[PDB]
């Protein structure tokens, strides 16, 4: 009964080191039962990141057409298993960026429920 | 001015058989919404989506029980969605909505929502 917007939640925000990845990954259940390959964390206000929603209206990567794009570029940190990772040892390099995050948004009220893409 | 209203208008009262025509115009966003559509909740049901279609005029989808007797419509370049609704039937009496925002016609996908208009088909 983890509703889709508390996973994202847990997935995606960390509104508060080049070991970041490896920390953060485990520490939020990404590295139980495999080696997510790719995630995004997001150093914005959950409120900052749920008003992408009213923002601009742009596909999904997959084609579905209710993704929202932010206005401003935000603070993000890129997590990529690296070439040593294998599962139970799972294994991050962390980038830094500032990007435009896409969402898709779903519900009432109208909040993210995955992570599209940076841009 | 600062907030997006979905506004609707058309709808209302009419005999079984007949036919009425909804509109839907959003203001304040100042971008296209890919996809605007038409739910409905009638008295004892779900809500449901009845139609909805791209900004391109494309991708249009209908509830398998609105095929053939309603059309729907937008303007390009223009967020407004139209709903012809031709061969009333009773149990198309409910509350119409527009939407906007969303994907298809998957009713939890679409974030913004018109007030809701009645239309009531009488027998």
């Amino acid at each position: 009964k983890e509703t889709a917007a508390a996973k994202f939640e847990r997935q995606h925000m960390d509104s508060s080191s080049s070991n970041y990845c490896n920390q953060m990954m485990k520490s939020r259940n990404l590295t139980k039962d495999r080696c997510k390959p790719v995630n995004t964390f997001v150093h914005e206000s959950l409120a900052d990141v749920q008003a992408v929603c009213s923002q601009k209206n742009v596909a999904c990567k997959n084609g579905q057409t209710n993704c929202y794009q932010s206005y401003s570029t935000m603070s993000i940190t890129d997590c990529r298993e690296t070439g040593s990772s294998k599962y139970p040892n799972c294994a991050y390099k962390t980038t830094q960026a500032n990007k435009h995050i896409i969402v898709a948004c779903e519900g009432n009220p109208y909040v993210p429920v995955h992570f599209d893409a940076s841009v | 001015g600062s907030q997006v209203q979905l506004v609707e208008s058309g709808g209302g009262l009419v005999q079984a058989g007949g036919s009425l025509r909804l509109s839907c115009a959003a203001s304040g966003y100042h971008h296209p919404y890919i996809y605007m559509g038409w739910f409905r909740q009638a008295p004892g049901k779900e809500r449901e989506g009845v139609a909805a279609m791209d900004s391109g005029g494309g991708g249009t989808l209908y509830a398998d029980s609105v095929k053939g007797r309603f059309t729907i419509s937008r303007d390009k370049g223009k967020n407004t969605v139209y709903l012809q609704m031709d061969s009333l039937k009773p149990e198309d009496t409910a509350t119409y909505y527009c939407a906007a925002g969303g994907h298809h016609l998957r009713d939890h996908t679409y974030g913004q929502w018109g007030q809701g208009t009645q239309v009531t088909v009488s027998s």
